[PDB]
RNA sequence: GCCCGGAUAGCUCAGUCGGUAGAGCAGGGGAUUGAAAAUCCCCGUGUCCUUGGUUCGAUUCCGAGUCCGGGCACCA
RNA sequence: AUGUCGGCUCGUCGCAUCCUGGGGCUGAAGAAGGUCCCAAGGGUUGGGCUGUUCGCCCAUUAAAGCGGCACGCGAGCUGG
């Protein structure tokens, strides 16, 4: 964590790739289409800073004893001159690397874990309840405010569903290598002869991010036409073009509409169609974009499992990255930050 | 180029009078006005 | 400010020197040493202080030059002056720190060889100014 | 667009001449059970859709508004 | 008593130009395009579906223009 974070950075990699930076850098090829230049020095910045990383880290390392002579003079001030350069220390160290880690896309929004119990049926209802408590006493007590949006008690015991709302930065971030299966070992509470059984659940987490519902359409996006409309109406139907037409160009999608004899009300109609049939295509796309959100794997079966939890042999095998600490009572309570933190180190090395 | 309302663009563009028509003339022809 | 050639003022810290960042291209797309500078010039550095001196290099077809240095720029002395790392953002309301009538002469007193005004009245007032200049009201 | 009828607890629904407010269900606390259901005690929360007015007071009586339910839009 | 849709036949006029002729801009390298200007002289195909006008589609083309003529034309026809 903070002896190791050094390492898993590129910690001797990035300190050859930096001067490739500035490799192609110099010498301006003909300096045409913009490009390297933008992540040129911002790239580079990332650098040099390994250094302040390390004078974070001397500053810091050489601060294990650097007490020890605060144990033995407290009054002075050559020992309170490189201080106010060692407490803005202890964190750029929490900094620089957790700075590095939730660096992707959108993770500061506010989560939504959702706990569905897999095989096991009863078993996992109630592992899944207690996984409920977990991210929530977690969350909770991490200084994140706890939103409630589903609990549906299952049949004889545990629960059937639970979504909740995480309110707070990179929340997201935090409860997000947690989405997954999670597996669960100890003898049955609910067997009879108390043997032993395994559990599994899922865990789905996303960031909150639509709040508005907007639908509106430009005129240039469609097409209206009008034309004798087709039926009963002697010389009315004949000589009027109450028939409308309106056509989405970009979806292609038409409606038609002869329903009344006034081209106008028709269009009324018409367009009304168009919409309705318009925020169909705008919701198909508005959740086949959202749910490949949820990730493209987790069967909830056998096998499937990221991290086991067992209870007869104390211990948390994280599989993910093979973590395995002795505490599953800890875990489910709270104790989550370590792995959380892997957990990102694990999965945001391949971006 | 072409418009109702042809007015100046820089500090180079004089407001050329030809043929009763309100032409505009300046150095670099992405100002070149006239009136209809 | 004197004759003209291809030449290539900036700013640079104490010994810190080479990365491309800063210098590195800054001189080098003129066709030049970055060896024959980032020591060359820590030759000079390393000797007065280690702060900001500014300094403009020229540049001939022998990937020559002479990197003249001078006073670090007023804004700077004005800075520690008062202790503030940045600028303000927005000046001309806002005084993160100040500075007084005398502490400003004082600055005045270090760059008045690069000015062009020996009265240290004249010299102390393009300085009062550059506090306008970064929110730093002057104490008086 | 016209003309009827609606909106009351979490869901489905009663209710009054103008002062009050309910049922069945769900839901919370207990009880039998090895543990659930069922069953058995104890429970409560509502601007009675919005916005005006009349009244001393409006869920309630009138204006208007929104959403939903019906019925018509015919001769050319 | 001024026969009402579409088709067929016969056209003719407009320009707010779909081709083809000229021309200014271009984020015009060239070949291609885009946009505005000038300009109807002449051109502006054959089919599948539907009574259809309208549309969609097949196969092309320099292009497959938009309108007015009692939504031109039933003492010229058809009559779906
Ligand atoms: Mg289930
Ligand atoms: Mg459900
Ligand atoms: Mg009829
Ligand atoms: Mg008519
Ligand atoms: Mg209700
Ligand atoms: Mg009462
Ligand atoms: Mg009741
Ligand atoms: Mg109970
Ligand atoms: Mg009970
Ligand atoms: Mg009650
Ligand atoms: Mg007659
Ligand atoms: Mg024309
Ligand atoms: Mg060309
Ligand atoms: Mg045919
Ligand atoms: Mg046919
Ligand atoms: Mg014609
Ligand atoms: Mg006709
Ligand atoms: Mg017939
Ligand atoms: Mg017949
Ligand atoms: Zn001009």
């Amino acid at each position: 964590l903070a002896q190791r974070l050094e390492g898993l950075r590129g910690y001797l990699d990035i300190p050859q790739k930096e001067t490739r930076l500035k490799e192609l850098e110099r010498r301006l090829e003909d300096p045409s289409l913009w490009n390297d230049p933008e992540a040129a020095r911002k790239v580079s910045q990332e650098a040099a800073r390994l250094r302040r990383t390390v004078d974070t880290f001397r500053s810091l390392e050489s601060d294990l004893q650097g007490l020890l002579e605060l144990m033995e003079e407290l009054p002075a001030e050559e020992r309170e001159a490189l201080k106010p350069e060692l407490e803005e220390a202890a964190k750029k160290l929490d900094e620089l690397y957790h700075q590095t880690l939730l660096n992707f896309p959108h993770a500061e929004k506010n989560a939504i874990l959702t706990i569905q119990p897999g095989a096991g049926g009863t078993e996992a209802c109630d592992w899944a309840e207690m996984l409920l408590r977990m991210y929530t006493r977690f969350a909770e007590r991490q200084g994140f405010q706890v939103e409630v949006v589903d609990l549906t008690p299952g049949p004889e015991a545990g629960i059937d569903y639970a979504q909740i709302l995480v309110k707070g930065e990179n929340a997201y971030g935090l409860l997000s290598p947690e989405a997954g299966v999670h597996r669960l070992v100890r003898p049955s509470p609910f067997d009879a002869s108390g043997r032993r059984h395994t559990s599994f659940a899922g865990v789905e987490v996303i960031p909150e991010v639509d709040e508005e519902v907007e639908v509106v359409l430009k005129p240039e996006e469609l097409r209206i036409d009008v034309m004798r409309a087709s039926g009963p109406g002697g010389q009315g139907v004949n000589t009027t073009d109450s028939a409308v037409r309106v056509v989405h160009l970009p979806t292609g999608i038409t409606v038609t509409c002869q329903t009344t004899r006034s081209q106008i009300k028709n269009k009324e109609l018409a367009l009304k169609i168009l919409k309705a049939r318009l925020y169909e295509l705008e919701r198909k796309k508005r959740e086949e974009e959202l749910k490949a959100l949820r990730g493209e794997v987790e069967p909830i079966e056998w096998g499937s499992q990221i991290r086991s939890y067992v209870l007869d042999k104390n211990y948390v095998k994280d599989h993910r990255t093979g973590l395995m600490r002795h505490d599953p009572e800890n875990v489910l309570d709270g104790d989550l930050m370590d792995l959380i933190w892997a957990g990102l180190e694990w999965k945001a090395g391949r971006r | 180029k072409v418009r109702a309302s042809v007015k100046r663009i820089c500090d180079k563009c004089k407001v050329i009078r030809r043929h009763g028509r309100v032409y505009v003339i300046c150095e670099n022809p992405k100002h070149k006005q006239r009136q209809g | 400010m004197k004759k003209v050639v291809a030449v290539v003022k900036l700013q640079l810290p104490a010994g810190k020197a080479t990365p491309a960042p800063p210098v590195g291209p800054a001189l080098g797309q003129h066709g030049a040493n970055i060896m024959e500078f980032v020591k060359a010039f820590n030759a000079a550095t390393a000797n007065m202080g280690d702060a900001i001196v500014p300094v403009e290099i020229t540049i001939y077809a022998d990937r020559s030059f002479t990197f003249v240095t001078k006073t670090p720029p007023a804004s700077y002395l004005i800075r520690k002056a008062a202790g503030l790392e940045k600028g303000a953002h927005k000046p001309g309301r806002e005084k993160v720190g100040r500075i007084t009538w005398e502490q400003v002469l004082e600055i005045a007193k270090q760059k008045m060889p690069d000015l062009n005004t020996t009265d240290l009245e004249a010299a102390a007032r393009m300085i009062a100014g550059s506090a306008r200049s970064m929110g730093v009201e002057v104490v008086g």
